[PDB]
């Protein structure tokens, strides 16, 4: 159970995280 | 070519040489700063 959820970064920052993954693509380039 | 009678030897040791070297230093400094910004944004997950 300790690894259940972090409850702050996973929820609404996840779309920002996918944008950040696209940023990591721009970085790959 | 029409005035070979007298010559003025190259006196190219002016301030412009030193400061053009200075501008070369600025160019290299800041271009490597540029590339390092992106490369540091690629390197360490702790960007800040």
């Amino acid at each position: 159970s300790p690894n259940l959820c972090k409850s702050g970064p996973e929820i609404k920052q996840t779309e920002d995280k996918k944008a950040m993954e696209e940023f990591k693509n721009v970085k790959i380039e | 070519k029409g005035k070979t009678f007298d010559f003025s030897d190259a006196q190219i040791f002016g301030k412009f040489d030193t400061f053009v070297r200075r501008l070369q230093k600025l160019i290299e400094i800041f271009s490597n700063i540029q590339q390092f910004n992106a490369l540091a944004k690629h390197n360490l997950e702790g960007m800040d």
